[PDB]
């Protein structure tokens, strides 16, 4: 209806808005990621004998892929060691030949949406070690070097 | 008991003592934890602190808990005589019970003084058809609450037959007691009037019966 | 005298649930005849003990006539019946 | 998760300060039965 | 915010022995422990024992371990955040040093030390025990008497004769007139029983609107008496 | 006053043996205040 | 059957003791959250054809169920810092408009339950910022500071 | 399985370290005598009975009570 502008900004509401501005804004999506509790309510907020309409299984299968998928990603997360933290820094230098530019020329000129169309090819090869050289062998070594 | 309190303890409006007491070694000084009472006579008491320090809730902060190690003190503050009576001190440990006191009452100074009412009532007609009598007159709306009044017929020695009472407190600032006068049936119109006499420090009020009326 | 308020998982704590529930029982091979009215073959089976343990000076409401198990644990009972059915004969040509 | 109520004399409602933590029902037989019930459970107490 | 309420306070001889006893409202009694104390004016405020209402944990006061013997009933629960449950206390003394008046009332945390703390307190009941029996209460009026006769002011109010055991309890109108009504307590004859007086103001205006009937009400001697106090005055101020 | 069994519906059947039992939410995670806090990183 | 008292004390044992005492068994409550394996098993503890009897699928929407709520529970505890560690501590100031009572008032004095009952008005505004006052903006923290 | 390791405080990373001694009747064999002479599954094989005994305590010696602690003692 008509806009009212009490409430700011909301889930992807920067989206529009520069990379540093929605970094800051990364828990206005965490929360409405998985939370098919909140909106699909375990009982119903008597002819009919059970339930299996298809409003009922497909509505089914969609909650799981609601959590699988986040639940693969956080497990990536858990791969790279930073569970219940949104936000990770990170060891392995960057070799800027997935992107020449600057650190000013990203966060304050472009989106988060306009990062990832120009290394999105470049995308699954960097996941193969910000484990392996930050994690995979960032803990032998307390495990060597806690061993006194 | 064994335990020891200050037997009168004294200020004013802003003040800051409060009753403390201690006892021996087997008695709640060190290793006990020890909480105390407001306890007007005849009346339920209401409980400030319950561990040393922190009290209970409802009581606010002008009352803090604290002491060494052969004592215990509570040093209340910024005081209205709402305050006025009994604080008992009290040791215990996990597996006893605890140990009360031997007398305390707060008084405080610098107060507004407050005109004493007294109201005789004369010995009605119903009274010597028994016939025993008594007259009483008793005063309340005063404080300092401490007092003596006398009794005569006819301005002349009266001695035999009258009492008077402990003062007991239930207003919200003021005091009141009680006295009256026994009897014997005839001697009294042998008077001509009468007298229930009250004396403070500051002045003295005397209310008088004509009973031929 | 500074107030912080923190969080902890697991307080024994609870609302009243409305859910669906799931049955029970422990299986009985019976290989002679088969096929029971409402376990059938589907109901899992009871775990060897189920553990009960006493709520103690616990004291917590029960109205059992706005219950709502009940109007489940009929639900099914019309049900499953009307598949238990479905497979067998149908007598129509008796009509006569 | 289900919760039993543990008390003889409980009657139909109100709260029930005896109170034990089950997780699935004890064995319920669906007797269908029309004004009367058998072969159910008995409470050890007089019939209230 | 939990109401604890005993029962009478009245005249008992030496040698029998008579119980008292006083029962949670508005909270859970049970996981709480029991306790009683006295403030007798020759020994001041005095403690005994406690016990526990769910399973029975006693330690009394070495003056008072041989002589008290004492039970209490059972959860009555009112919903799954209050309660009521009862606790009955017997004596046995004979002695007289503790006449005075008994309270027995409780409230605290339950996990740490300071294990037993008396908090939200009871009516405390007043133990009168005597050798003397009891005596019944009779009654007549107070003649209203000029206050202020510059404000329009007046005094009335009502017998409370010499009456074995205190207390004695006496209202008026039957409880819907509380504003102002003011009563004493009793005095003590050198042959052994009370007295005390009764007064309330009222405007001098209020004559022929209002009914003024005090009540006298002693439960041991089960008498009570009600009464109309005459509102015609005789003094000439208030004559005025 | 007269009287008489009924049966007007057999979920009384339920009631029978299902009056025990009451089922009820996990919300096992509580807040609550205490004067614990880890190291302020500034 | 005859009670036997040889195990102490178990899942919500300690629903009916005060909250110190609670605070101690969070774990006999943790494990028995999630475990729907444990009591369901993946093959059965041959006339039949496919197994969709509706004790099949009406305990298959229960499984997820079980897990979604825990799995948007401990996302919440991910919004808040606390991933695999059960209590929590905290930097927002409690401002007790929301209770006015003392610390031992409520561990030794009274349970869970009986603390949520006061407050479950107060519940969903409290956890609007025991993330952003207390994560959002505690690690553009040590963004800004592990900077240098 | 990943709760298990949030009930020992190890969420996010995959090998974790752990407080209470073994006492090894449950293996009276060396350190050495396992990563280099034996395989995963030539060890669960043998101690697969002691399994859910030691998942026990493995929090409560170890995290029950390790955050108790902290709480007493962060708090000052
Ligand atoms: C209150 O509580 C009371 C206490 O329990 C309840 O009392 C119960 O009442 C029910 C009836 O409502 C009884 O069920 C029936 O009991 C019959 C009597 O049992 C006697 O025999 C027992 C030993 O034999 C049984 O057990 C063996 C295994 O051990 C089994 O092989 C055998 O077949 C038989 O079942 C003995 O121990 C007892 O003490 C008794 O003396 C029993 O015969 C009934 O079995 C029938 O009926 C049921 C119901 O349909 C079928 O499911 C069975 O398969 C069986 O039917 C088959 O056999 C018939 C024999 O003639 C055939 O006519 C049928 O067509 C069928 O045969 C076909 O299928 C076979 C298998 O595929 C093939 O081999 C054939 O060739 C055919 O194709 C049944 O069990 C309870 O027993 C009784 N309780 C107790 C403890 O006894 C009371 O009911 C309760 N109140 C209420 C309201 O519920
Ligand atoms: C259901 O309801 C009940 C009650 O309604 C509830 O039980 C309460 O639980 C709390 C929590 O634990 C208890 O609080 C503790 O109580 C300890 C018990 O006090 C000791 O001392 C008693 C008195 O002894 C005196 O008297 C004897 C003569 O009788 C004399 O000779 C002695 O010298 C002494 O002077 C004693 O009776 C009592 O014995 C009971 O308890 C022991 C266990 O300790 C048991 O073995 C016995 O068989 C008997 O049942 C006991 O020995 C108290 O010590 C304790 O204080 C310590 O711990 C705190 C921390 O809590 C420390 O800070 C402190 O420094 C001490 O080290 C604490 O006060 C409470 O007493 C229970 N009972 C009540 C309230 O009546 C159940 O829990 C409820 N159900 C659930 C699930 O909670
Ligand atoms: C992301 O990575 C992919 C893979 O390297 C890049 O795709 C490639 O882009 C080049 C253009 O520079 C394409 O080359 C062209 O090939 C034709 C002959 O087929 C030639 O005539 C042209 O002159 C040109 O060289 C190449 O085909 C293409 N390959 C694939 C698999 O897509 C893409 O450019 C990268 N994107 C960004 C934004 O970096
Ligand atoms: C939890 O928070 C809610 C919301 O503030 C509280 O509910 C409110 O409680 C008050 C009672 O103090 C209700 O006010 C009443 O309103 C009527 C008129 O409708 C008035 O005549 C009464 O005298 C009284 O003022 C109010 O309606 C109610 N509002 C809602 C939405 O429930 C609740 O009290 C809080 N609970 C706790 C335990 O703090
Ligand atoms: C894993 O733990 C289980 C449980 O302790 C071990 O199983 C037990 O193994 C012994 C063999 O040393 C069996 O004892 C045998 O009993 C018969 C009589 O039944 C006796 O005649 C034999 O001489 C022998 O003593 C015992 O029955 C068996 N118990 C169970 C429940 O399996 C097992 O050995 C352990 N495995 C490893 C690799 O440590
Ligand atoms: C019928 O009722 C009896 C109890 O009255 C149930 O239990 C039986 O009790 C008798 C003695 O009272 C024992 O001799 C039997 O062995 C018991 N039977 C069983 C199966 O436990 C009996 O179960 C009831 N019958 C049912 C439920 O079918
Ligand atoms: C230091 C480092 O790892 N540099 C890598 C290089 O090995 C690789 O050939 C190149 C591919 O684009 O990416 C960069
Ligand atoms: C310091 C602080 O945040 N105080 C808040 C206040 O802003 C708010 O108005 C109030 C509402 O109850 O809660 C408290
Ligand atoms: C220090 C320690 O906990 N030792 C335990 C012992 O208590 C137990 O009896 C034994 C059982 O095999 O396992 C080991
Ligand atoms: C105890 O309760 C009162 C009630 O407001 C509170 O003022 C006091 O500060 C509390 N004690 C502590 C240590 O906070």
């Amino acid at each position: 209806a008509v806009g009212i502008g009490a409430v700011f900004l909301g889930f992807l509401g920067a989206a529009g808005s520069t990379m540093g501005a929605a970094s800051m804004t990364l828990t206005v999506q965490a929360r409405n990621l998985l939370s098919g509790i909140v909106q699909q309510q375990s009982n119903l907020l008597q002819q009919h004998l059970l339930k299996l309409t298809v409003w009922g299984i497909k509505q089914l299968q969609a909650r799981v892929l609601a959590v699988e998928r986040y639940l693969r990603d956080q497990q990536l997360l858990g791969i790279w060691g930073c569970s219940g933290k949104l936000i990770c820094c990170t060891n392995v230098p960057w070799n800027s030949s997935w992107s020449n530019r600057n650190l000013s020329e990203i966060w304050d000129n472009m989106t988060w949406l306009q990062w990832d169309k120009e290394i999105s090819n470049y995308t699954q090869i960097i996941y193969g070690l910000l484990e392996e050289s930050q994690n995979q062998q960032e803990k032998n070594e307390q495990d060597l070097l806690a061993l006194d | 008991s064994v335990l020891t309190q200050s037997a009168s303890v004294s200020g004013s409006l802003g003040q800051s003592v409060t009753i403390s007491c201690t006892g021996p070694n087997s008695v709640c000084c060190s290793h006990k934890s020890i909480s105390w009472y407001q306890w007007p006579p005849g009346r339920a008491p209401t409980l400030i602190i319950y561990e040393d320090n922190e009290r209970a809730p409802g009581i606010s902060p002008r009352f803090s808990g604290y002491k060494s190690y052969w004592s215990a003190y509570l040093t209340i503050s910024d005081l209205r005589p709402e305050d006025e009576t009994t604080y008992y001190c009290c040791s215990y440990t996990h597996n006893s019970g605890c140990v009360f006191g031997t007398g305390t009452k707060v008084s405080v100074l610098g107060q507004s003084k407050a005109n004493p009412s007294v109201t005789l009532f004369p010995p009605s007609s119903e009274e010597l058809q028994a016939n025993k009598a008594t007259l009483v007159c008793l005063i309340s709306d005063f404080y300092p609450g401490a007092v003596t009044v006398a009794w005569k017929a006819d301005s002349s020695p009266v001695k035999a037959g009258v009492e008077t009472t402990t003062p007991s407190k239930q207003s919200n600032n003021k005091y009141a007691a009680s006295s009256y006068l026994s009897l014997t049936p005839e001697q009294w119109k042998s008077h001509r009037s009468y007298s229930c006499q009250v004396t403070h420090e500051g002045s003295t009020v005397e209310k008088t019966v004509a009973p031929t009326e | 005298e500074n107030l912080w308020v923190t969080v902890y998982y697991g307080v024994p704590v609870w609302k009243d649930a409305e859910t669906t529930l799931f049955c029970a029982s422990d299986a009985k091979a019976y290989e002679t005849e088969k096929h029971n009215v409402w376990a059938t073959h589907a109901c899992v089976p009871t775990d060897p003990n189920p553990q009960e343990i006493h709520l103690e000076n616990v004291t917590e409401e029960f109205n059992m006539w706005k219950n709502n198990m009940v109007e489940q644990m009929h639900t099914d009972i019309i049900s499953l019946w009307d598949q238990s059915l479905k497979p067998c004969v149908k007598l129509t040509p008796l009509c006569v | 998760a289900i919760l039993k109520c543990k008390d003889k004399k409980f009657n139909g409602t109100g709260p029930c300060p005896s109170v034990s933590t089950v997780q699935c029902t004890h064995g319920i037989k669906p007797v269908v039965s029309t004004q009367l019930l058998l072969n159910g459970s008995l409470a050890e107490e007089e019939v209230m | 915010e939990g109401q604890l309420v005993q029962s009478g306070a009245e005249l008992k001889k030496p040698g029998a022995s008579v119980k008292i006893s006083c029962k949670t409202s508005g909270y859970r009694f049970n996981f709480y422990h029991i306790n009683w104390i006295r403030q007798t004016a020759g020994r001041g405020p005095e403690w005994m024992g406690w016990i526990s209402p769910y399973s029975g944990d006693k330690n009394l006061a070495p003056a008072f371990q041989d002589r008290v013997i004492m039970t209490t009933d059972t959860e009555v629960p009112v919903t799954s955040f209050t309660s009521t449950g009862a606790a009955y206390m017997e004596i046995r003394n004979l002695k007289f040093d503790d006449t005075g008046t008994y309270f027995c009332a409780k409230g605290l945390l339950r996990d740490g030390s300071s294990t037993w703390l008396p908090y939200l307190w009871g009516q405390g009941t007043l133990l009168t025990v005597s050798s003397a029996s009891t005596k019944g209460p009779s009654v007549f009026p107070l003649a209203p008497s000029s206050k202020s006769t510059s404000g329009g002011t007046a005094a009335l109010g009502c017998l409370v004769k010499d009456y074995f055991p205190e207390p004695v309890t006496v209202s008026w109108n039957s409880g819907a007139l509380t504003s102002g009504v003011h009563t004493f307590p009793a005095v003590l004859q050198s042959s052994g029983l009370y007295s005390l007086s009764s007064v309330v103001t009222v405007p001098s205006s209020s004559l022929g609107t209002q009914t003024y009937i005090c009540n006298v009400n002693h439960k041991p001697s089960n008498t009570k008496v009600d009464k109309r106090v005459e509102p015609k005055s005789c003094d000439k101020g208030l004559e005025v | 006053e007269t009287f008489r069994p009924g049966g007007g519906d057999m979920r009384d059947n339920w009631r029978s043996e299902l009056y025990k039992y009451k089922v009820v939410k996990i919300e096992p995670l509580g807040v609550a205040p205490t004067r614990c806090k880890r190291r302020v990183v500034g």
